[PDB]
Parts: structure tokens; C-alpha cells; sequence
RNA sequence: UAGUAUCUGUUCUUAUCAGUUUAAUAUCUGAU
RNA sequence: GAUGAUGUCAUACU
């Protein structure tokens, strides 16, 4: 059963481009007890059009998460962070981390730093050295988070989603040092390490999350943090670029929670606090609902903004089309 | 004493207030 | 860093489905709910094409969907249980095309609960009577009625409760005129709760509970 | 009792009645739960651990014979080299291709 | 001290003398949700009274905005026994 | 007291993770898409997932222990 | 009065820091300094 | 001795003045005032390299004789 | 029924929370492995106390408020000022993480406390002039870390006269995304 | 027109009342520029004590035009009177006083009220002390979301009452975090509001029933603001704590959570692994496509 | 009015086990 | 460095 697939070059091997299927033997479900697993290796020959059986690597757990770094690969075998080189006839296990918690699920890379995704526990910052050849583990989230998948904004930002349908947004603090190195004398905060990442962003979607990506949909515009939901829809969030316009769509979301309520009875703030509470969003699938409440309304709603119901509309159409559409 | 300078208090207020708006 | 979320397509899977006439017409249209949007879609009987009339955002997890119409009416409300512990009859208005929300009963906390009812659904084929009812313990039965301006008036809702009591599914029963039963299928835990030894799991056998409401009588009688 | 007889109810609140045998400093009795908590970072239990060959962490506090720390020492050595990277990676070890 | 039943269609009811305040939390600052009783704490003559003396009622009962806020709404029939 | 899953000082661990687990089954069949996710893992229909969590809903951690 | 071990903390009452006691006036630390603790307390101060 | 007793320091010398004087040689895990004081740093060596290198420091004519 | 303290830590794959009373509950097993989950912060120790958590806290004494910096700025008659520091000089006060609770003398310890050079206090009271030489405003502890090499403890810090060059040392040694503009 | 009017608010008809109230408070909405401040200062004086009144319509009334008045005049000669009557009162009254306070912070702005306020706040007089705790959980109780800028400027004096050996002030205190946090609710405050927590928590083992209460009431708050994510972490160890007093508190902190959260806390639960009779993972959640 | 808090006073063999209970003491009940 | 428990005290706040 393949779980992960990944492409990537090699120091030690020339231009070629190296595809890693990661295959559960025998695992079932529930309960879950895996029989092993192996980490096909293919060259893909013929300019991307042909893969072929070079070799298979065997491993003790599911290798649930394959990721390139720095000319070598990072391989998450059960709850062990492995940096892999590629070898002649197997795979050569470089280095090892094994303070993971349950079962890693991703892997991401920027620049030094390796963001690894609990199935349970939040995003976990690792610190690769060249030298000495250590996976140092310097910061991590202090919720539980079953994190489908992670995305990467910035060298201190990391996006994620949730097994439950929740969006968070995750950043280091500044000033944490990263060149830290008995184990026995030294403890983290929580059971984890001795800096811990802030939450800078959590919403509620109501439907699942696997795929989140750092994009611009249209030309010209500017840069988006898209999502694509298990139910079929595809969402996405637009940063804000100014106090003013921050300040006008809270209003508006304000307005439209309390003068227009959701059809089922939910509260809307409610539900998008529905795990974790809701931060630095604004939920523009309500503010969107203004152009179809009644006129009314519509300037009962907009004239404590002191602004027409078409400027209103025409704030709400300038926010989707001066982002991605 | 403060009832001295209330008419200016007040006045510095409705300047305040004049300048915020 | 403050964001704004948009919806650039809408969920497109369809948890729930009904047919009724939801516009008061002759022709009948489709309630589908795909999971926090209802949207009314209407089939064409010439082209053999699905038109999406109304697609709105309702915010919450729509956890059953079942339309009823009353003795001699000729429109179909749609009854919305979800996760906000509410129960919302709503009916369709083709001149304005929204939903109005007709009636909004609350009886529970907000969520996906265990208890608080939402989950199963059943109406009485004459529209006389709704049941709301949960995974456990909970079942809530709403006599439904009209006044002389042929509206829609809910009453207060008949706990039907019974605790250690798992809801595989329940139904109205087609009666006829009398008085209206709805149909479960239970599974009464307790015997298993208290028995080390596994065998009451073995032997706790499904239980097909017919519940009658009397009318007159204004309670619910297993 | 330090000086002038200490009063009785001072004597059971602080709970000197019931009394803690450690081994590790060898056989040392300790009157009160309070003090016996507070001898395992004192200059006696340290230097009972050095004698052990253990570096005295908080993993062996509220550990009083010599096989149960022994014990402790060996379970806690083994996983914390099972939880050391140590280096034994593989360097092309079926050199054929 | 608190009812506590399934409410009903029955809107509570408050007297003169608490007029604007939260039934379950005593606060006077902003009012949100329409308080609704059980059909027995309205039954006969007990329509109309206030849900926290049992005397006559002259404005309906309201949850805060804070018991609102937290669900307290949704307990049941907050008439006091 | 009376709501089903609410615990005391003298809860167990059985009785408190059969909560927890009977909690989450009613979870699952309540959020849609869980139960999608659930339903693309196993190759089983929506209605064969709902019916195997009701089945487990009867003992969702075996039998309990003895005192 | 002049002895250091007599002062008003940040709440209004007096407190002897001596005995580590609190006395809500000026009467209840002069009784407090005719008991026991306080004699107790100087005379271990003593040495 | 992870912890390095520094004698010869008299009371009017902070705790907080002691944990900065012995924080240019390591981090000072913990301190402690008793007349002497007590720093407890990271590392074993680093102690004792503080040991090695504040005896000298004649504070206010007060060296900090620090030893193990 | 009850097994011994040494017995559970020998059990349990996390040994260090495990306490003298933990073998006393009724499942001590659930009770360490809840103690070993992640984000979980430490129950408040007074539970153990007798003295209702705070009235130890007698003798100690304290300023009896201290001012944030923006507001103590404004001499607490124009409200321009005051809207200034409550809007344009309200820096965020040091907050702490949440597995950082509360005890007795939490405000007394002094761990919050930069390396390779003392404050002027306390270079004052090592006999040290605050200045950017390298004579005297190294301390005396610097010349062993000259004699004997740096220490092992701080190396980023380059110690003048041995890692730092003696007229060099004056002090005696990716944008983010989504903000606004 | 308007001293005229200032006798006649002693009337005791509630009607003339209340029209009367609502009449200055349209003078001093639109028309304040031809009254001086000091009889301003006289009709607050005698518009504090109507804020008891047991009609509602004159109770509405007299906050707008309190409201009305004190945006019409500066902050501060009418909040050094409110003050100053803080001080001086003890008694029924200066509740009155306090919600007047939070009227001109709803109605003016809560930063010409907060500097002074925390200022009169360093006597050590106590008393004192618990009415500005007060006035400050009423304050932020009345004005809800508009405190979402002002949590970081009371931080640091509801650290001293959170830490004080009087028991009051914590009582006191922890109202103003649960008004603060249910104020504050979705608008990105989780960080002060952790940080208040952490002087909350340890006060779950008091044993005076007022404060206790007060304690459970922050904490549900807290639980709206912060999440039951983070209450439960905090919950977790005690739960099965050896002694019966914790499991006590910790299960009753745990019954409020789970009444008020129990569909979220499926997310929150820990790992908690099988053993040789029961299995207790949740399998499904650990499914990875 | 009757509730809480703070001072003063008292606070129970440096003689041994078992049982109830307690997180553990303490308390209570029996034997030496 | 571990200050608890009780009443005839006496003194303060609700
Ligand atoms: C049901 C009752 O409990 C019965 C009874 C006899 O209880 C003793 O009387 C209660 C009435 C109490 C009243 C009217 C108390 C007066 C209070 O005054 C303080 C100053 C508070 N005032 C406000 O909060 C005022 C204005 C607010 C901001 O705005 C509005 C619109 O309310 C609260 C009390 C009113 C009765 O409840
Ligand atoms: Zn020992
Ligand atoms: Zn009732
Ligand atoms: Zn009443
Ligand atoms: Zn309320
Ligand atoms: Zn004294």
C-alpha cells in the first residue's frame, strides 16, 4: 500500500531524478498493526515518462512521509525521522531522530529547518546541522493537532490543517536561538523542547483540509494561501494589507454575525471556534452573504459603517479581486 | 484650584475632540 | 498577520436528499444538503437537467434532512436537524428565492453531541408529528398543526426519552389517520456495561420499538 | 526536637512519628515526609549516588535501596542511549551494485 | 433551586422590580436570547409570571449576552423552584 | 450528573475511555466529513461505516475489569 | 512604633515581620508583642 | 559538583549581581543565597571553568572563592 | 494491591514525574502516563501545603504598584497624549507560556536575569570603570579566560585579549508574510 | 432651558423622570456648548444615584444621558469625582459609582479612564483596591469588545491582585478575567488571557464558596476565550490524582468543560494506549491517506 | 443584625503493633 | 525552612 511518493536529485548521483514510494506491507487498519515497509527507489528514465525497479528498502514501520533536503532525503518511518542518502543497492540511513512523539505524517523543508506533522501532536521544528550530522529538535505547538497535512509561508511561519476540519497558523517567536545542542540535566518546557511556537492563526472550516498551498491564482495579483476541502470545496485566505481595511471587515463581519444569523441556528462565531477558538481571520463566506440580504437590511447593516451598500459591495469585490478571483 | 482650570479642561477637550474626528 | 477566508467553489457532495414541493408547485424539486450548504435544486421534466435554484451557507453541520407536508397542503417544509441543538423548519419562497426560517425550536447544547438530538429525523406521512432524536437517550416529538391563516405552529416537544439507549435509525409509520407511531431500531447497552465477561455483548439483540403518540392525549406512549 | 523540646503538635503536624529508611545513604533515618523529599538533592544522597556510579538526576528521587536505583540506572541508561543518535549509520555496506 | 425541565413554546416573563436583568447570571448588561420555559412552570395560572418571584410580568425574560455566550441558554427551563 | 459521559472522583479508566470512545463514534457520524475521511480509508460505503460504528457503540473497549 | 520589625505593608493593615503576622491596628500588635511568639522570636534574635 | 559554592561574598552582593558576574563564564541555571551564595550552571566543565576564573575577582575586596 | 514507588518507575517508560504519592491512587499507571502527555502543565503544589497557597506571603515587602512605561510617560492634560500611549507607545508587557503556573516565590526567584559583560552595578562592585577598554572593563574573571582559553559555556562570545581584539571590543568583548504593509 | 430642568429630577414620578433625563440627555447630546462644565457636574451628581432604579426605561435612560453628558465634558474632572467617591464611599452606592465609570468608558474613551484609574490604584489602603477590581470587571463586563485593545494595559495589576495574600482580591480579580475573557471572545487575545490563567489556576483548591465560585466562573470563561483545548491540558493531570480533594476539584472542572464543550474535546483527548484487556486507541483518527 | 478574617491563650506519652480512614500523616477503635 | 486545629478570647470587614 503506498503512503508517500516524493522526487529529488542526489549529491553523491549526477542530474538524475530520484522517485521514493514509500508502501505499508500487509498494514490493517484497525487495529493498527503493520507487518513492516519498504521505500521503492525509481531513476524515472526516458525524460519523466518511465519509471524503473532499481530498489526497494526495506523499513520496520510505514514510511508515511518522504521529503527532499540538501541533496540527501528525509524519510518519517513510524515516529522516526530518518535523513537518508542513496546508496547502491538499499538506502543508506544517514541520521536518525527518534524524540517524535506518536507518528509522523509530513515533512516540510525551509532552508535548514524541518517541520515535521504529528498524526496527534502539533508541528515540530528540527534543526539540521551539516556538520556533526544531528536532527536537533528546538521548538514545537503546544496543542494537539491531528494535522493532515503543513504548508510553508516563511522561515519562521508554518500553515496546517486538521483531521477535524480546522485551518492554524503556527510561528516561531523571534530571538529563539537555533544553534542549541546531558539529556538527563536538561528538560524541555512541557515534555518537548525548551522553546515552544506560538499559534498566530486557528479557524474552523467545517470541512476537512488536506492540501493547502502558497499560490496566486491570477496574474498580477498577489500571493494567496489556498486550501482544498474533502468535501469538494476549495477555499482560500487573503492577508490583509492595510489596518483600515482590517478594521472595516471586522466591522462588517460584526454586523452581518448578529443582523444576519446563520439558517441552522449555529452561531457563526461559534462554529468557526468550534475546536480552537477563532484568530486573526475574518470569515468572508458571511461578509460575502451582505450582497444577498434584503436592501433593507443592507442599508440598516452599512449605515453604521457610514458607507452606501455599493461601497460596501464594491470593498467586498475589491477584496476577491485584487487577490486571487 | 481645579475650578479654575476646568473651563480649559473642557476646552482642551472639545479641542481634542474636534482634532480625533 | 490578519486573513480573510473566500469560497471559491462551494462543497459539492451531498450528504442528505429529499423530493417534495418545495416551491408550492406541481413539480417537484430536490433538497440536497452538502454538509454546512443547503441548496435546492430543481430537475427538469423537458431537458432531463438539474438546475441549482438556491445554494445558501448555513453555517453548521447538517446532521439529517427530511421534508413533510400537512393534511391537504400543497407545499413541502423542509425540517433541518443540525449541530446547533435547534430544530428549523424552513420553507422555500420562490418569489424571493431564500430560505425563511419558519420555525427555530431550541432544546440542546451546540454540537455533534451524543445526547442532544439532530442526528435521525422522522416525520409522520401526514405531517401531523416530527421526532427529533439523538444517538443516546434522547428522542423529542413535535406535534405540528396550522391555525386559520394556514400557517405553521409547533408545539413543545414530547420527551420520549429512555436512557442506555442506543438510536440505529428512526422512521414515521404510515398509519393512516390514527394516531401517529414512529419506528426504532434500539440497542440497550446496560446489560453490557456491567458484565466482565463479554456475553451480554453476544446476546444484546436489536429491539424494533414502535412509539404511538396520542393527540388528544398530548403524550408519548412506547 | 532542636534545642528546647519542640512541641508535640509541632512534632505531628510536620509528621516526625513516621520515619524513612534510605539505603543509598546508608541506611540514614529520616524523621518527616518533608525532609526525606528534601534530603534527595542534599550532600548526603549525592555523594551515596556517586558511590553507585549514578549521576543523581530527578528520575531517582523517592528511590531508596541500592538494587531498585541499580535497577533504575540500567533501564534509564538503555533508553537513553536508545533515545542517543549514536553514531552507527551505514556507509554502502554490500558494495556490488 | 432551578427547574431545569425541557422548555417549551412558552416565553418567560419578568416582573417590575427585575426588569431587564439575567436570569441566570444576574447581570444587567446587554440582553441576547428570548427565554422559553417548560409547559408546567406555564401551565393554568402560571402564565405570564416572572420566572424568578412568581408574581405578575410586564417585559419578557432575557439570557445575557455572556450566558448566551457560553450556552447557558440551552440548559432548560430556568424558573426558579 | 445526569448527562451521559460526565465523570467523579471515583471514575475509572474503562468507564471514562468508553466514554471518550462512544463520544468520538457519535462524533464521527455527526461530522460528514469524518465519516468521508473514514469512508475513503477503508473501502466501504458511508452506510456500512455508520453501521459498523453503531455496532461498536455496544462495547467500544471490551469487556471492563474486575473491583 | 520605632522597632524594625513593626511596618504597613502595601494593604493598610501592620505586619511583624519578626513573627510574619498580620494585625488589622496598632492595638493587636501591641498585644501580639506582649505573647509569646514575639518574645520567643526576640530572644532567638537574641543570640 | 555541578553547583559551585562561592565563598568569601558577603550579603550586600545581589543574587542577581552574583548571577550576572558568573553568567559571562555559562548560563547560571540556578542560584541560592545562604555570608557565601551558591550557582549551579549547565555543565560541569563550565562550573569549574567559573571556578577557575572568578577566584580571582577581588569584588570590592571580596574574592569569589568558588569550589566545587 | 499497592506497588512500590521504585516498582512504577520501573514500569513506566517516563520515571521522572513519577512522586512518592503516585502509587497511592487507584490507577497509578494512567495516572504517570497523564502525567507524561505533552502540554499538560503541573498540578499546583499546595495541594500538599497547608497554608491556603498565599499567607506565607506576609513579610515580604513589595512596591505597591508599578506603572507600565507608556502610561508613566504621560505624568499621571492633553488627551492627544494619552491616546499616543495607549496607541502608539503600548509595548506588549512579558507574558509567559502556559505551562508556567504560579507559587509562593515565583516573584521572589530571579531566573529571567548577556554574556562577556556585567551590569554597571555590578562592574562597580567588582572594581570595574563602564567603558569600551580592555584594560579594566574586561573583568578579572576574563584574564583566566585569556590564560586558560574561552569557556566552554559561551562560544559566540569572543573574550578580549584572547578570541576579540583589544581596540574592537567597545563593549569589553526572511521577511514575513501577511503583515499589514 | 436646562437649570430649570435640574430640580426636577428629584421628582419621584417615574415618568417625569424619565422624560426629564432623557430631555438633558439630548441638551448635552447636541446643545452642550451653552452649559458650562460645572452644572454638567451637578447633574451627574444627581443622576448617580438613579442608576438603581428599579424601572428599567429610567435605568436606560440615565445611562445615555450619563453617557451623553460625560462625552460632552472632559474625562476628567467627572472621573476624578467618580474616584474620589470610590474612595470615600464603601457601601451600596458604589456599585452606582462603578457602573458610571463604565459608562464613560463605553461612551468616551477608555483611555482617558484606564491611566488615572490604575494611578488612584497604588494607595494601600485596600479598600480601595477591591472597588477599582470591581469597577474593572463591571467596566470590561459593559463595554465587551471595544476592552479588546486594553488587555495588556490592566495585565500587569490583575498579575498584583492575582498573586495578593488577600482573598478578595483574587475573588474580585478572577470576575474581571472571566468578564475580560467573554469580552474578548474570537478577537486574538489568547495570549494574555494564558497568561492569566496561569495566576487563575492555582486558586481551584480555595475553599470560600464566593471564591471558588468566582474561580469557576473565570474558568468558564476562560474556556469560551482561550478554548477546551487548553482547559483540558490544564484538567489532565488531576484527574485521577491520588488524593480524593484534587480529584474533587479536577472532575468538577472537568464536568464544566465537557457540559460546555463536549463535541470539541474528540480533537483534545490525550493518547491513552491499550492494555492487556481493553483497547483504548481510537484507530480511526490515526488514519492517514 | 450573624457569617468570615486577624492577634492572645491552649494544642493531648521521644513507650510498641493491628483495624476504620487518609494522597500520606493526623483522628478514632483494640492488644502489649 | 515546613504555623496546621480549637475556643471563653479580644479586634476588624460584610
Ligand atoms: C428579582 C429581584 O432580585 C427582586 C429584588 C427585590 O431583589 C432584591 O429586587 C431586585 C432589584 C434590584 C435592583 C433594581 C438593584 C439595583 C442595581 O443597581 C446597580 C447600580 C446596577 N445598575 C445597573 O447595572 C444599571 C444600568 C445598566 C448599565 O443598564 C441597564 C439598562 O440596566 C444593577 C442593579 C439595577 C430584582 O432584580
Ligand atoms: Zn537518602
Ligand atoms: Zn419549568
Ligand atoms: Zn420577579
Ligand atoms: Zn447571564
Ligand atoms: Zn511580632
Amino acid at each position: 500500500a503506498a503512503f508517500s511518493v516524493a522526487v529529488c536529485r542526489f549529491s553523491n548521483t549526477g542530474e538524475d531524478w530520484y522517485v521514493l514510494v514509500g508502501v505499508a506491507k500487509d498494514l490493517i487498519l484497525n487495529p493498527r498493526s503493520v507487518a513492516g515497509g519498504f521505500v521503492y527507489t525509481y531513476k524515472l528514465v526516458n525524460n519523466g515518462e518511465k519509471l524503473e525497479f532499481l530498489h526497494k528498502t526495506p523499513v520496520e514501520e510505514v514510511p508515511a512521509a518522504i521529503a527532499p533536503f540538501q541533496g540527501r532525503v528525509l524519510i518519517g518511518v513510524g515516529k522516526l525521522l530518518r535523513v537518508y542518502d542513496l546508496g547502491k543497492k538499499k538506502l543508506l540511513r544517514k541520521c536518525e531522530n527518534k524524540h517524535i512523539a506518536n507518528y509522523i505524517s509530513g515533512i516540510q523543508t525551509i532552508g535548514h529547518r524541518v517541520i515535521v506533522s504529528d498524526v496527534q501532536e502539533s508541528f515540530i521544528w528540527v534543526r539540521y546541522k551539516r556538520n556533526e550530522n544531528q536532527l536537533i529538535i528546538f521548538a514545537d505547538d503546544t496543542y494537539p493537532r491531528w494535522v493532515t497535512t503543513a504548508s510553508l509561508l516563511d522561515y519562521d511561519t508554518v500553515a496546517g490543517a486538521d483531521k477535524f476540519g480546522n485551518i492554524c497558523v503556527v510561528r516561531l517567536p523571534p530571538n529563539t536561538n537555533d544553534e542549541v545542542d546531558k539529556a538527563l540535566w536538561d528538560r524541555g518546557l512541557l515534555n518537548g523542547a525548551s522553546q515552544k511556537a506560538e499559534v498566530i492563526m486557528n479557524y474552523h472550516v467545517g470541512e476537512t483540509v488536506l492540501s493547502l498551498q502558497k499560490t496566486t491564482l491570477i496574474p498580477g495579483g498577489s500571493e494567496s494561501l489556498v486550501y482544498t476541502t474533502l468535501s469538494g470545496g476549495i477555499g482560500i485566505l487573503v492577508p490583509f494589507t492595510s489596518h483600515e481595511d482590517h478594521d472595516f471587515f471586522q466591522h462588517v463581519e460584526m454586523h452581518l454575525r448578529s443582523e444576519h444569523p446563520p439558517l441552522c441556528g449555529r452561531d457563526h462565531l461559534s462554529f468557526r471556534s468550534y475546536y480552537f477558538p477563532v484568530k486573526n481571520v475574518i470569515d468572508g463566506d458571511l461578509c460575502e452573504q451582505f450582497n444577498s440580504m434584503e436592501p433593507n437590511k443592507q442599508k440598516n447593516v452599512s449605515e453604521e459603517l457610514d458607507r452606501t451598500p455599493p461601497e460596501v459591495s464594491k470593498k467586498l469585490e475589491d477584496i476577491r479581486t485584487r487577490y486571487a478571483f | 484650584a481645579a475650578a479654575a482650570a476646568r473651563a480649559a479642561r473642557a476646552a482642551a477637550w472639545r479641542a481634542e475632540q474636534a482634532a480625533a474626528a | 498577520m490578519f486573513l480573510y477566508n473566500l469560497t471559491l467553489q462551494r462543497a459539492t457532495g451531498i450528504s442528505f436528499a429529499i423530493h417534495g414541493n418545495f416551491s408550492g408547485t406541481k413539480q417537484q424539486e430536490i433538497v440536497v444538503s452538502r454538509g454546512k450548504i443547503l441548496e435546492l435544486l430543481r430537475p427538469d421534466p423537458n431537458t432531463g437537467k438539474v438546475h441549482t435554484l438556491l445554494t445558501v451557507e448555513v453555517f453548521g453541520v447538517i446532521r439529517s434532512l427530511m421534508a413533510f407536508r400537512l393534511t391537504g397542503g400543497t407545499k413541502d417544509y423542509i425540517v433541518v436537524g443540525s449541530d446547533s441543538g435547534r430544530i428549523v423548519i424552513l420553507e422555500y419562497q420562490p418569489s424571493k428565492n431564500m430560505f425563511e426560517k419558519i420555525h427555530q425550536e431550541t432544546f440542546g447544547k451546540s454540537g455533534c453531541r451524543r445526547i442532544v438530538p439532530g442526528q435521525f429525523l422522522a416525520v409522520d406521512p401526514k405531517g401531523r408529528a416530527v421526532m427529533i432524536s439523538a444517538i443516546e437517550k434522547q428522542k423529542l416529538v413535535y406535534i405540528l398543526n396550522r391555525d386559520a391563516a394556514a400557517r405553521l405552529t409547533i408545539s413543545s416537544p414530547l420527551e420520549a426519552h429512555k436512557a442506555n439507549t442506543l438510536v440505529y435509525h428512526v422512521v414515521g409509520v404510515d398509519v393512516g389517520f390514527e394516531n401517529p407511531m414512529f419506528a426504532c431500531l434500539e440497542m440497550d447497552y446496560e446489560e453490557a456495561d456491567n458484565d466482565p465477561t463479554g456475553e451480554a455483548a453476544a446476546n444484546t439483540q436489536q429491539t424494533l420499538t414502535f412509539y404511538e403518540l396520542d393527540l388528544g392525549l398530548n403524550h408519548v406512549v412506547r | 526536637w532542636d534545642g528546647k523540646p519542640i512541641p508535640y503538635w509541632l512534632y505531628k503536624l510536620h509528621g516526625l512519628n513516621i520515619n524513612y529508611n534510605c539505603e543509598i545513604c546508608g541506611n540514614y533515618t529520616y524523621r518527616g515526609p518533608k525532609a526525606f523529599q528534601r534530603h534527595f538533592a542534599e550532600w548526603r544522597h549525592a555523594h551515596g549516588m556517586r558511590c553507585l556510579g549514578i549521576p543523581n538526576t530527578a528520575h531517582f528521587a523517592n528511590v531508596t535501596q541500592i538494587e531498585d536505583a541499580v535497577s533504575l540506572w540500567a533501564k534509564l541508561k538503555l533508553q537513553k542511549a536508545s533515545e542517543r543518535w549514536q553514531p552507527d549509520t551505514e556507509e554502502e555496506y554490500e558494495d556490488s551494485s | 433551586i432551578f427547574c431545569r425541565k425541557q422548555a417549551g413554546v412558552a416565553i418567560g416573563r419578568l416582573c417590575e422590580k427585575c426588569d431587564g436583568k439575567c436570569v441566570i447570571c444576574d447581570s444587567y448588561v446587554r440582553p441576547c436570547t428570548l427565554v422559553r420555559i417548560c409547559d408546567e412552570c406555564n401551565y393554568g395560572s402560571y402564565q405570564g409570571r416572572c420566572v424568578i418571584c412568581g408574581g405578575p410580568g410586564v417585559s419578557d425574560a432575557y439570557y445575557c449576552k455572556e450566558c448566551t455566550i457560553q450556552e447557558k441558554d440551552r440548559d432548560g427551563c430556568p424558573k426558579i423552584v | 450528573s445526569k448527562y451521559i459521559g460526565t465523570g467523579h472522583a471515583d471514575t475509572t479508566k474503562w468507564e471514562w475511555l468508553v466514554n471518550q470512545h462512544r463520544d468520538s463514534y457519535c462524533s464521527y457520524m455527526g461530522h460528514f466529513d469524518l465519516l468521508n475521511y473514514f469512508a475513503i480509508a477503508e473501502n466501504e460505503s458511508k452506510a456500512r461505516v455508520r453501521f459498523n460504528l453503531m455496532e461498536k457503540m455496544l462495547q467500544p473497549c471490551g469487556p471492563p475489569a474486575d473491583k | 512604633n520605632k522597632d524594625p520589625y513593626f511596618m504597613k505593608n502595601h494593604l493598610g493593615s501592620y505586619e511583624c515581620k519578626l513573627c510574619l503576622t498580620l494585625h488589622n491596628n496598632e492595638g493587636s500588635y501591641l498585644a501580639h508583642t506582649q505573647g509569646k511568639k514575639h518574645q520567643t522570636n526576640l530572644a532567638r534574635r537574641a543570640a | 559538583d555541578a553547583t559551585v559554592y562561592v565563598g568569601g561574598l558577603d550579603e550586600k552582593v545581589s543574587e542577581p549581581l552574583l548571577w550576572e558576574l558568573f553568567l559571562q563564564a555559562g548560563p547560571v541555571v540556578n542560584t541560592h543565597m545562604p555570608g557565601y551564595g551558591f550557582v549551579e550552571f549547565l555543565s560541569e566543565e563550565d562550573a569549574d571553568y567559573a571556578i577557575k576564573i572568578m577566584n580571582m575577582i577581588k569584588l570590592y575586596g571580596k574574592p569569589i572563592r568558588v569550589n566545587k | 494491591n499497592r506497588f512500590t514507588v521504585a516498582e512504577l518507575k520501573q514500569l513506566v517508560a517516563r520515571p521522572d514525574v513519577v512522586e512518592m504519592h503516585d502509587v497511592t491512587a487507584q490507577d497509578p499507571k494512567l495516572l504517570v502516563h497523564l502525567k507524561a502527555t505533552r502540554n499538560s502543565v503541573p498540578v499546583p503544589r499546595h495541594w500538599c501545603f497547608k497554608r491556603k497557597y498565599l499567607q506565607g506571603k506576609r513579610g515580604i515587602e513589595k512596591p505597591p504598584f508599578e506603572l507600565p512605561d507608556f502610561i508613566k510617560r504621560t505624568g499621571i492634560i492633553d488627551y492627544q497624549k494619552l491616546h499616543d500611549a495607549f496607541f502608539k507607545w503600548q509595548t506588549k508587557p512579558k507574558l509567559t507560556i502556559h505551562g508556567d503556573l504560579y507559587y509562593e516565590g515565583k516573584e521572589f526567584e530571579t531566573r529571567l536575569k548577556k554574556p562577556g559583560d556585567l551590569s554597571d552595578e555590578l562592574r562597580i562592585s567588582l572594581g570595574m570603570p563602564v567603558g569600551p577598554n580592555a584594560h579594566k572593563v574586561p573583568p578579572p574573571w576574563l584574564i583566566a579566560m585569556q590564560r586558560y582559553g574561552p569557556p566552554p559555556s559561551y562560544p559566540n562570545l569572543k573574550i578580549p585579549g584572547l578570541n576579540s581584539p583589544i581596540p574592537e571590543s567597545c563593549s569589553f568583548g526572511k521577511p514575513l508574510y501577511g503583515d499589514v504593509f | 432651558l436646562l437649570p430649570r430642568l435640574t430640580p426636577i429630577l428629584k421628582n419621584r414620578h417615574e415618568k417625569v423622570q424619565e422624560n426629564c433625563i432623557d430631555l438633558v440627555g439630548r441638551i448635552a447630546d447636541r446643545g452642550a456648548e451653552y452649559v458650562s462644565a460645572r452644572e454638567w457636574m451637578r447633574i451627574c451628581f444627581e443622576l448617580l444615584e438613579l442608576l438603581k432604579a428599579h424601572k428599567k426605561a429610567i435605568r436606560r435612560a440615565t445611562v445615555n444621558t450619563f453617557g451623553y453628558i460625560a462625552k460632552a465634558i472632559g474625562p476628567h474632572d467627572v472621573l476624578a469625582t467618580l474616584l474620589n467617591n470610590l474612595k470615600v464611599q464603601e457601601r451600596q452606592n458604589r456599585v452606582c459609582t462603578t457602573v458610571a465609570i463604565a459608562i464613560v468608558a463605553e461612551t468616551c474613551s477608555p483611555f482617558t479612564v484606564l491611566p488615572a484609574l490604575m494611578n488612584e490604584y497604588r494607595v494601600p489602603e485596600l479598600n480601595v483596591q477591591n472597588g477599582v477590581l470591581k469597577s474593572l470587571s463591571f467596566l470590561f463586563e459593559y463595554i465587551g469588545e471595544m476592552g479588546k485593545d486594553y488587555i495588556y494595559a490592566v495585565t500587569p495589576l490583575l498579575e498584583d491582585a492575582l498573586m495578593d495574600r488577600d482573598l478578595v482580591h483574587r475573588q474580585t480579580a478572577s470576575a474581571v478575567v472571566q468578564h475580560m475573557s467573554l469580552g474578548v471572545y474570537g478577537f486574538g487575545c489568547e495570549d494574555s488571557l494564558n497568561h492569566l490563567l496561569n495566576y487563575v489556576w492555582p486558586n481551584v483548591f480555595e475553599t470560600s464558596p464566593h471564591v471558588i465560585q468566582a474561580v469557576m466562573g473565570a474558568l468558564e470563561g476562560l474556556r469560551v476565550a482561550i478554548g477546551p483545548c487548553r482547559m483540558l491540558q490544564y484538567c489532565l493531570q488531576g484527574l485521577f490524582h491520588p488524593a480524593r480533594k484534587v480529584r474533587d476539584v479536577y472532575w468538577k472542572i472537568y464536568n464544566s468543560i465537557y457540559i460546555g464543550s463536549q463535541d470539541a474535546l474528540i480533537a483534545h483527548y490525550p493518547r491513552i494506549y491499550n492494555d492487556d484487556k481493553n483497547t483504548y486507541i481510537r484507530y480511526e483518527l490515526d488514519y492517514i491517506l
